C-alpha cells in the first residue's frame, strides 16, 4: 500500500495523461487482490483527466464497465461498485451512442451512463425504435430503481432529436417513475473542487488542445440540453450537419423555406455553427430581389415589433440589422416604408434603434421623391 | 413477530410491482398484509423445511409460483439486479 | 467553390469490406472469447460454438422463435445471458410453461 | 371541454392544392370542405369586406375514439394585411404533420396569438348571439363572471372576481334598449358606473359564461361541437393592426 | 428493502453461498406469493368498484390462496 | 377614461387623494400601502333597482391586505378614485354583506 | 457588393440543384451486426470492445 | 352521428332546466325580507 | 378496522335534504 500511496501523491501533483489513464484502469480492472473500496477511490480521486478523454480511453472504460456475468471465465473481474464509480468519474469529466445505451441497461450503471448517451447522440439518425424498446424494457423490469427516471430522460432526448415519431408518453405511462431519479439524473455532478485540478491538468497535459474548459462550456451546453428535455447527394439545407459535407453537395443542395428557423439561434459538428453560414447561403442561393422569402420575413417581423405582436420587441432587432445592411435595392424599402410619421406614433423607441443602424449604410437611389419625404420626417 | 414485513417493506415491494405494472393499494391493507405475512411465513416454513435445492424447487412447483428451475432463475432475474443472477445461474 | 471547380476541372467497396470484417470479427469473438467463457460441458468449445452461429444468424435475422425450451442446455447460458442482457423480452410465457417468452426488435427499423 | 389552440397566417395560401398528395405522407384519407357565407358586420347592410372563405377537415378513421379527435378550421380574408388565421384542438402527431408539410411549401411562418382586454370581453358577445334559419338574430344569455389577477407586492390583492346573474343582465340591456353589443352599453360601463373600476385597464384573466364557453387569454375553451363564425371574424379584426 | 433483506429475514427465521442462493430463491417465491395475493385483492376491489381497497378483500384472497395451496 | 405629463405638484396632490380615502388622513393613521388592520377575505353584494327590477352584482376579494391592494391600483390610475364607494374604500371593514339604497347590511 | 457579384457568378457557373438495393441491404446488415456485437460484448464484459462500423 | 346530436340536445335541455330552478330560487330569495 | 363512507354517499344525502326542503316548502302551498 506504500507504493500505491506514493502513486496517489504523484498522480495528484502531475495529473494523469490519457495513455496513463487507460493503462492504470486496465491494470486496476485486471487484478482484484487489492480491496474494492480503494479501487473506487483510485478512479474517483487518483484519476485526473487532461482536457477530454480520447476515444480509446473511453473504449477501455467501456471494456471494464461490463457487469460480471456467468461469462466471466476469461474476462478480468470487476466489482459492480467499481463499475459504478468508474462511470461516475465519466460524469465528472453514432456508434458511441449505441454503446452507451447497451451499457445503460445495467442496474449499477444506469445512473451514470445516462448523461453519456445524451452527449454522443445529436442527430435523428441515431434515434431508433428498438433502442426505445430496450429503454422501456430496463424501465419496466423491476429491481432497477434508477432506470425509469433515467429511461424517461433518454426517451425525451431521443423523441426531441428525431422530431417525427409516435408519442413516447405511452412508453412512460406503462412504466412507474417517482420522478426523484429523473431530477437526480437530470442534474450533473459539478465537482467544483475537482474542476480546479482539471483546469491545471488540462493546462499542463498533454498537447494543450481540445481544452476541457471549452468542454465544460459544452458540459454546460450538455447540462442545459438535458434539463430542458426533462422538464453529389441531394439533401435539404438542414439535412447536412458538417461544413465540409455541405461543400460537396452544394451544387445539388436544395433549400426548403423555413425562414426564422434559419434566423432564430461531439461526434458531428453542432448546428449552431451552420446557421451562421445558413444566412449567407440563402443570400447566395437567391439573388437579392423583392421575391426572396427571408427578405419578406424581415419586413413582416419588423411590423410585429411596431404593433407589439411579438413577445419582446428586441428579440429580432439585431437579426434585422445584420440582414438589412446589404441590398441597397431592398434597404430603401426598410426605410421608405417605415420613415413615415405614422410608425413613430406607435412606438418612438423601436424606430430609433432601427433608424440609426441603417441610414449610415444606405445609398441614395431615388433621383426625386426622397429628399422631400425625408424632409417631411425632420 | 419480527419476521412479518413492516409498512415500508410492503411499500418497496409494491414499488417493484409498480415498476412491473402500475398498481394502487391502500394503507390498512398493509397492516392486514403484515398479519397475513406472519401467517404466510408459517405457511412457507411448513411448506419448505430444511433448505435443499431440490426440496425448495419441488415446494415452489407445488405452490404454483414456478414450473421448473427455469422459472426459478427467470423470476430471480425479473426481481433482482444482474450480478445476483449471475451468481444464481452459476449455482443453478 | 473555386476548389470545387478545380476538382471539376481535374463507397460500395467499403460496405462489402465492412460486411466481411464485421462478420469475421463476430465469429472470432464468439469462438475466441464467448464460448470459452460459457465453459459448459467441460469446455467442449467445438460443440458449444456450432449452436452459437445458428443462434446468431437467427438473431441477425431477428427471428422470434427463440425460447428457453425446445433448445439444448448448452445454448441456455448464452440465452440466459440474453435474458439478463436487458435487450429482449416481453413477459413470462403462458402457452409453454416454465418459460419467459422473448421479443426482439429489428435494428434496421428507423422511425 | 375542448381546448382550442389559435394561430395565424402571414400571407394567403391555397389549401385544396393536392389533397391527393397530402395523404401518402400520412397514409390515410382526408376529406375537403369548401364553404363561404355572409357575416353581417352591420344588420342594415354589408359591403364586400365581410367576404370570408373557410376550410375544414380532419385526420381520423375511428369515430369511437373521441379523445384522439382533431379538427383544423381555417378562415380569413384576402384584402387586409393579415389574410387569415387557424385553430385546432387536441394533442396528437396529426396536429402537426400537415403543419410541416405546409411549413416548407408556402413559406408562411406561424406565431402564437395574443389577447388583451380590448379583445377578450368582446368575444363573449359573439358567443352569446345566435342566428336562426330565417336570418333572425336573438340572443341566448348566460351568467357571466370575470376573473381578475392583479400583480402586486406583498400579494395584498392577488385575485378577485365579479359575478353577474344574467337576469340582472336582462335588466341592464333592456334599460339601455335594443343593442347589438350588450357588453358595450349594459355590462362593462355598469361595473365602472357603480364600483368605479375600469375592467379594461385592470389585468383580466378569464371571462366565464354559464356552461357555454371558457375564455382565457392563453387559449379559448368551449364545450360546443365546433366553433362559430362571428367568433372567428372578431378574432380576425382584433389581430389586425 | 430488497430481496436480500427478505432472504436475511428468512435465514434469521430458519436459524454459505448455496444456502444464500436458496434464501434468495425462497424470498423471490415469497415476493411472487405476495404479488399474487395483492393482485387478486385489487382485482376483487376493482370488480366491486370501491374508492379504496378494504381488508376483507385481502383476507378473502389470502384465505383462498391458503386453502388452494 | 381618455388621456401629457402631470406637474410634480399635481402628481403629489393626486397621490394625496388616494391616501385620504383609504387611510383617512394625509399623513395616515398608521410600507405606505399597509393599512391599519389587514383583512383576508371580504365579499360584497350590491343590489340596485333599475326600471322596476333588481340588478345584483357580487364582488369577492381575496388576498393579504384587501384595502391595501386597492390603494395601489388607484395609484397606478387603474381605478378612478372619485367613483369608488365607501364600502370599497375600507368603511365598516371586515364585514361583508348586502348593500341597498346606500345602506350597508351585515350578513346574517 | 463586388464579392457578392463574383460569388453569384461562381454559383451560376455550377450545376443547378436537384446493385444499389444490394448495397443498402449490406449497409443495413452491417448496422445490425455492429449493434449486436456491441451489445453482446457489453453483456459478456469483453475487454476488447471497440467502435464497429 | 344522430345519437351524438340527440345527446347534445338532451344536455342543452338539462342545462336549461337546471338554470330555471336557480333563477326561480333567486327571485324567491329576492322576495324574502331576511 | 373498516371505513363505511364515500363522497358518493354524502352528495346523495345533500340531494335528499334539498328535496325534502322543497317538499316542506310545497306543503304550505294551496295547490
Amino acid at each position: 500500500k506504500t507504493t500505491l500511496s506514493l502513486l496517489y501523491e504523484k498522480s495528484k501533483q502531475y495529473g494523469l495523461s490519457s495513455p496513463q489513464l487507460q493503462a492504470l484502469v486496465r491494470l486496476l480492472c485486471e487484478t482484484s487482490i487489492i480491496d474494492t473500496v480503494t479501487k473506487v477511490y483510485i478512479v474517483e480521486n487518483c484519476f485526473l483527466p487532461d482536457g477530454y478523454l480520447t476515444k480509446e480511453l473511453l473504449l477501455e472504460i467501456i471494456n471494464h464497465l461490463g457487469t460480471p456475468t456467468v461469462f466471466s471465465r476469461y474476462r478480468i473481474q470487476t466489482p459492480p461498485v467499481l463499475q459504478s464509480a468508474l462511470c461516475k468519474w465519466l460524469v465528472h469529466v453514432n456508434i458511441s451512442s449505441s454503446i452507451w445505451l447497451h451499457l445503460w441497461q445495467f442496474s449499477f450503471l444506469q445512473k451514470w451512463i445516462t448523461p453519456l448517451v445524451i452527449w454522443q447522440a445529436t442527430t435523428p439518425v441515431d434515434v431508433k425504435p428498438w433502442k426505445l424498446s430496450i429503454i422501456k424494457r430496463c424501465a419496466m423490469h423491476p429491481g432497477y430503481r434508477d432506470a425509469p427516471g433515467s429511461a424517461t430522460l433518454i426517451l425525451q432526448r431521443f423523441q426531441c432529436l428525431v422530431g417525427a415519431s409516435s408519442q413516447i408518453t405511452e412508453s412512460i405511462i406503462t412504466i412507474n417513475c417517482n420522478r426523484k431519479t429523473l431530477k437526480s439524473h437530470r442534474n450533473l455532478k459539478l465537482d467544483a473542487h475537482f474542476l480546479s485540478i482539471l483546469k491545471r491538468i488540462l493546462s499542463r497535459a498533454h498537447p494543450a488542445n481540445f481544452p476541457a474548459d471549452t468542454v465544460q462550456n459544452t458540459i454546460d451546453m450538455y447540462l442545459s440540453e438535458i434539463h430542458q428535455l426533462g422538464a453529389d447527394s441531394t439533401v435539404s439545407l438542414w439535412d447536412v450537419t458538417s461544413l465540409e459535407q455541405l461543400a460537396q453537395n452544394w451544387p445539388q443542395l436544395h433549400i426548403p423555406n423555413d425562414v426564422d428557423y434559419m434566423m432564430k439561434p461531439r461526434k458531428v459538428m453542432s448546428r449552431d455553427s451552420l446557421k451562421h453560414l445558413y444566412s449567407s447561403i440563402i443570400l447566395i442561393k437567391n439573388s437579392r430581389d423583392e421575391s426572396s422569402s427571408p427578405y419578406e420575413w424581415c419586413i413582416w417581423q419588423l411590423k410585429r415589433c411596431f404593433a407589439h405582436q411579438i413577445e419582446t420587441p428586441q428579440e429580432v432587432i439585431p437579426i434585422i440589422i445584420s440582414v438589412s445592411s446589404m441590398d441597397n435595392k431592398l434597404s430603401s424599402r426598410i426605410i421608405q416604408t417605415f420613415c413615415n410619421l405614422k410608425y413613430l406614433k406607435l412606438d418612438e423607441l423601436t424606430l430609433k434603434k432601427v433608424c440609426g443602424g441603417i441610414l449610415p449604410l444606405w445609398k441614395p437611389e431615388l433621383i426625386s421623391g426622397t429628399r422631400e419625404f425625408f424632409v417631411k420626417f425632420m | 413477530s419480527i419476521k412479518p414485513l413492516q409498512i415500508m417493506d410492503l411499500k418497496h415491494l409494491t414499488r417493484q410491482f409498480l415498476n412491473e405494472n402500475r398498481i394502487i393499494l391502500p394503507k390498512q391493507t398493509w397492516s392486514t398484509i403484515q398479519e397475513e405475512s406472519l401467517n404466510i411465513m408459517d405457511f412457507l416454513k411448513q411448506k419448505i423445511g430444511t433448505l435443499q435445492k431440490q426440496e425448495l424447487v419441488d415446494s415452489f412447483i407445488d405452490m404454483g409460483i414456478i414450473n421448473n428451475v427455469d422459472d426459478m432463475f427467470e423470476l430471480a432475474h425479473e426481481l433482482l439486479p444482474l450480478e445476483l443472477q449471475s451468481r444464481i445461474e452459476s449455482y443453478l | 467553390l473555386q476548389h470545387q471547380m478545380t476538382i471539376m476541372d481535374s463507397h460500395i467497396r467499403t460496405r462489402k469490406a465492412r460486411n466481411k470484417e464485421l462478420w469475421d470479427s463476430l465469429a472470432d469473438f464468439l469462438k475466441g472469447y464467448l464460448v470459452p467463457n460459457l465453459d459448459d460441458n467441460d469446455e467442449s468449445i467445438d460443440s458449444l460454438t456450432n449452436e452459437v452461429m445458428l443462434l446468431m444468424k437467427r438473431l441477425i435475422e431477428h427471428d422470434l422463435n427463440l425460447t428457453l425450451n425446445d433448445f439444448s442446455s448448452k445454448t441456455i447460458p448464452i440465452y440466459r445471458l440474453l435474458l439478463r442482457a436487458n435487450i429482449i423480452t416481453v413477459i413470462e410465457g403462458s402457452t409453454n410453461p416454465g418459460t419467459k417468452y422473448i421479443k426482439l426488435i429489428d435494428f434496421n427499423e428507423t422511425s | 371541454p375542448y381546448t382550442w389552440k389559435f394561430l395565424g397566417i402571414s400571407k394567403q395560401l391555397s389549401l385544396e392544392n393536392g389533397i391527393a398528395k397530402l395523404n401518402q405522407l400520412l397514409n390515410l384519407e382526408v376529406d375537403l370542405d369548401i364553404q363561404t357565407i355572409r357575416v353581417p358586420s352591420d344588420p342594415d347592410g354589408g359591403t364586400a369586406a365581410d367576404e370570408y372563405i373557410r376550410y375544414e377537415m380532419r385526420l381520423d378513421i375511428s369515430n369511437l375514439d373521441e379523445g384522439t379527435y382533431s379538427k383544423f378550421i381555417f378562415l380569413g380574408n384576402s384584402k387586409m394585411e393579415v389574410p387569415m388565421f387557424l385553430c385546432y384542438c387536441g394533442t396528437d402527431n396529426r396536429n402537426e404533420v400537415v403543419l410541416q408539410w405546409l411549413k416548407a411549401e408556402y413559406g408562411v411562418i406561424m406565431w402564437p396569438i395574443k389577447f388583451e382586454q380590448k379583445t377578450m370581453i368582446k368575444l363573449a358577445d359573439a358567443s352569446i348571439v345566435h342566428v336562426t334559419k330565417e336570418n333572425i338574430e336573438q340572443i341566448t344569455w348566460f351568467s357571466s363572471k370575470l376573473y381578475f389577477e392583479p400583480e402586486t407586492q406583498d400579494k395584498n390583492l392577488r385575485q378577485f372576481s365579479i359575478e353577474i346573474p344574467r337576469e340582472s343582465c336582462e335588466g341592464l340591456a333592456l334599460g339601455y334598449g335594443n343593442t347589438m353589443h350588450p357588453y358595450n352599453d349594459a355590462i362593462v360601463p355598469y361595473i365602472y358606473n357603480e364600483t368605479g373600476m375600469a375592467v379594461e385597464r385592470l389585468p383580466l384573466t378569464s371571462v366565464i359564461l354559464a356552461g357555454h364557453t371558457k375564455i382565457m387569454r392563453e387559449s379559448i375553451v368551449t364545450s360546443t361541437r365546433s366553433l362559430r363564425n362571428r367568433v372567428l371574424a372578431v378574432v380576425l379584426q382584433s389581430i389586425q393592426f | 428493502m430488497d430481496t436480500e433483506a427478505l432472504a436475511n429475514y428468512l435465514l434469521r427465521q430458519l436459524s454459505s453461498s448455496q444456502e444464500y442462493n436458496k434464501k434468495l430463491l425462497l424470498a423471490c417465491g415469497f415476493q411472487a406469493i405476495l404479488r399474487k395475493i395483492l393482485l387478486d385483492a385489487r382485482t376483487r376491489a376493482t370488480a366491486e368498484g370501491l374508492r379504496e381497497v378494504y381488508p376483507y378483500h385481502i383476507e378473502a384472497a389470502t384465505q383462498a390462496f391458503l386453502d388452494s395451496q | 377614461l381618455n388621456d401629457g405629463k402631470e406637474e410634480p405638484e399635481i402628481r403629489r396632490l393626486r397621490l394625496e387623494k388616494n391616501m385620504i380615502k383609504f387611510k383617512g388622513s394625509a399623513n395616515g393613521v398608521m410600507s405606505r400601502y399597509s393599512s391599519l388592520v389587514p383583512i383576508e377575505k371580504v365579499g360584497f353584494t350590491l343590489k340596485n333597482e333599475i326600471n322596476s327590477r333588481i340588478i345584483t352584482i357580487k364582488l369577492k376579494f381575496n388576498g393579504n391586505d384587501i384595502f391595501g391592494g386597492l390603494h395601489e391600483l388607484c395609484d397606478k390610475n387603474l381605478i378612478n378614485i372619485d367613483k369608488v364607494p365607501g364600502w370599497l374604500a375600507g368603511e365598516n371593514g371586515s364585514f361583508s354583506g348586502t348593500i341597498m339604497n346606500g345602506d350597508f347590511q351585515r350578513e346574517q | 457588393d463586388e464579392l457578392m457579384s463574383k460569388l453569384i457568378e461562381l454559383s451560376s457557373k455550377f450545376p443547378k440543384p436537384t446493385t444499389a438495393g444490394k448495397q443498402v441491404e449490406v449497409e443495413k446488415e452491417n448496422e445490425t451486426i455492429q449493434e449486436l456485437m456491441i451489445a453482446l460484448q457489453i453483456h459478456s464484459g469483453y475487454t476488447n470492445i471497440s467502435y464497429t462500423i | 352521428e344522430w345519437k351524438k346530436q340527440r345527446k347534445d340536445s338532451h344536455k342543452e335541455v338539462e342545462r336549461r332546466r337546471r338554470e330555471n330552478i336557480n333563477t326561480a330560487i333567486n327571485v324567491l330569495s329576492d322576495l324574502l325580507p331576511v
